[PDB]
């Protein structure tokens, strides 16, 4: 009885140790035979142009066209002001801005201070 | 006669030692070579449904289902044999014959006598009839066993109509293999069973016994000590 | 090079992998030849022990167990080879590999340095060019009608035809092309 | 190191030899493991094992257990490592 691995987000588990790889259904198999034809035949369309000899330029993938505008255009029109959403974008956005406000403002006042009260030194600060 | 439980499924053959051999051919057939033709499946459908409405009388069975339930929620324990009705009027002959080839497997079957059976007599017989019978699983689909986790739960089917009340109450309790089962049998000996009919009443040394008896508290009550391969129902039934 | 996948690894296979992975940890572990020897042969012991079970579901018990064995023991830094996924060198050559295409672009002064070579790949291309519609012709007549249900292709089923899907294969750059 | 096709034959051939399950004289370039000699799967992994230890690259197990033939395992060693001769 060996330490068990506990998987994280970092860390996922390796299917070797994987509880459901040896609890197998026919389904499951079923599934998994569906699943590599249809990557056969997505491999199957991509070879044959890849091999094409009259074929010059760019195979252009599909996934990749929806991955870029997915990840760029459609945000936004599949964005709802939501509890969630409208929280975290008041924290994330304005949030840091004060913390730095306040962190700068600070500091600057407590300089100004010791410089009206000449409880500073710039012997040799000549170069602002 | 068949009886079929949450782990165990049995069919076994009365029979005179004389007639040992056609009783061997027979149980190959039925473990084997079944039908499970569609009309007769479809008759079987109404049948079971009609005995999933009997079944609903019986309390103590209802009871009993009720905290495989609770107790064993989230698990394969708490399901039923007989199964939910909308599984029973969806099944199909696919379905039956997959769990056919799944569920009875060589390894998993054992072939048992009792009675006037030769050993030697048995064996030859079941190498002629039971050979066939093979533990492959098809396309390597190997079935798994699964602990099942012990939840303490309450399951409250409130039926003021009904006349007397039903109440099963377990812990968690040894496996089968667990050593533990014999001391904890003992215990519950000790605890005892009563019923309203038993003649002993008072003086009999189940405290609880006794004073159920004196006081009338229940019509009856009895302990038992329900074994899984993992997991265990350890606790008492009372109707009062 | 590599060979189509299977949509799931048979249990046979699944215990092979084990074994080697076993083997090579151990190897990793057993660093002197004689300890790798002695304790490889206890390894094979163990896989023939439990080499005929009969019920599928206590081998299938058994070898999650051992791949539990395995993690727990396996070596933080299992030895790979050079060449090897996770290797000292690989892909170290990659960038020296460049594709055949570029050749044409070549201007014909360069071309010109090496004219029996541009002849020989121009005997190439011509091969190429005349056996592609066979090739397409053929993987339709052997695709079934859903589709192609695994990436292994048939071979050439008659003389003076190629293997369907062959240029890339064949004219792949050399694995130290320098 | 030119490796050339006859130098992986002799050194597949050399390990093949050197393995004591093998009888070195019934050894021939299509001795199926399998089926002409005794082997079976274990020791079809061990002698890819031993085979890639050899010549310091390693085998692709589902290329691996597709070998079979002492003659596969050197024309597979040619194709990885592009001997042509």
């Amino acid at each position: 009885s060996f330490p068990k691995y506990k998987p994280s987000r970092l860390a996922t588990l390796p299917a070797t140790l994987d509880p459901a790889e040896y609890d197998i259904s026919p389904e499951t198999r079923k599934a998994q035979a569906e699943r590599l034809a249809i990557r056969s035949r997505l491999k199957r369309e991509y070879l044959l142009q890849y091999n094409d000899p009259n074929r010059l330029g760019v195979i252009e993938d599909p996934a990749l066209i929806r991955w870029t505008y997915a990840r760029s255009a459609n945000i936004y029109p599949n964005f709802r002001p939501t509890p969630k959403t409208s929280l975290l974008g008041a924290l994330f956005g304005i949030g840091p801005l004060f913390f730095w406000y306040y962190v700068f403002k600070t500091d600057r006042d407590k300089k100004e201070k010791l410089i009206q009260e000449g409880k500073l030194d710039q012997t040799f600060n000549i170069s602002y | 006669n068949a009886y079929s439980t949450r782990e165990h499924t049995a069919y076994y053959i009365k029979a005179l030692s004389k007639d040992l051999p056609k009783a061997v051919e027979l149980l190959a057939d039925i473990v084997q070579n079944c039908s499970l033709e569609d009309s007769q499946i479809e008759k079987e459908r109404d049948v079971i449904l009609q005995e999933l409405q009997e079944n609903d009388s019986s309390m103590r069975d209802v009871v009993f289902d009720y905290l495989h339930a609770t107790a064993f929620q989230g698990t394969p324990l708490a399901q039923s044999v007989e199964g939910p009705s909308e599984n029973v009027r969806k099944l199909s002959r696919a379905d039956l014959t997959e769990y056919v080839s799944q569920h009875y497997k060589a390894p998993r079957m054992v072939l048992a006598a009792a009675g006037g059976v030769e050993h030697r007599q048995l064996l030859d017989l079941a190498q002629k009839h039971f050979s066939s019978l093979s533990g492959t699983y098809v396309e390597d689909a190997v079935p798994a066993f699964t602990p099942c986790r012990f939840t303490g739960s309450e399951i409250r089917h409130r039926d003021d109509a009904l006349p007397l009340a039903h109440v099963a109450i377990a812990v968690e309790g040894p496996g089968w293999a667990n050593p533990d089962n014999v001391p904890l049998q003992v215990a519950n000996a000790i605890i005892g069973h009563y019923d309203s009919t038993y003649g002993g009443g008072t003086h009999m040394s189940s405290t609880l016994a006794s004073v159920a008896a004196t006081r009338k508290l229940c019509q009856s009550f009895q302990t038992f000590n329900i074994c899984y391969a993992e997991t265990g129902l350890l606790g008492a039934h009372f109707v009062c | 090079a590599f060979s189509a996948p299977a949509a799931y690894l048979t249990h046979q296979q699944k215990v092979l992998r084990l074994y080697k992975r076993a083997l090579r940890h151990l190897e990793s572990w057993c660093v002197h030849r004689d300890k790798y020897r002695y304790f490889a042969c206890l390894m094979r012991a163990r896989f023939d022990e439990h080499k005929n079970e009969k019920d599928m579901v206590k081998a299938t018990q058994l070898l999650r167990q051992a791949e539990e064995e395995f993690w727990y023991g396996q070596h933080p830094q299992p030895y790979i080879f050079p060449e090897s996924p996770g290797g000292t060198s690989y892909e170290r050559y990659e960038c020296y590999k460049v594709p055949e295409w570029c050749l044409d672009d070549w201007h014909p002064s360069e071309k010109a340095m090496y004219p029996d070579y541009f002849a020989k790949r121009e005997q190439w291309k011509r091969l190429r060019r005349e056996s592609w519609e066979r090739e397409v012709k053929q993987l339709q007549e052997e695709t079934p009608p859903g589709g192609p249900r695994t990436e292994a292709l048939p071979p050439a089923r008659k003389e003076g035809d190629l293997p369907p899907l062959w240029w890339h294969i064949v004219t792949r750059p050399r694995e130290r092309p320098m | 190191p030119p490796l050339t096709l006859e130098a992986i034959k002799d050194r597949v051939l050399y390990v093949l030899k050197l393995y004591d399950k093998i009888d070195p004289e019934k050894l021939s370039v299509n001795s199926h493991f399998m089926k002409d000699l005794g082997l079976d799967s274990l020791d079809q992994v061990e002698i890819i094992m031993a085979m890639e230890d050899e010549f310091g690259f390693e085998i692709p197990d589902i290329d691996a257990e597709k070998l079979m033939c002492p003659q596969e395992i050197v024309d597979y060693i040619a194709d990885k490592k592009d001997v042509y001769e």
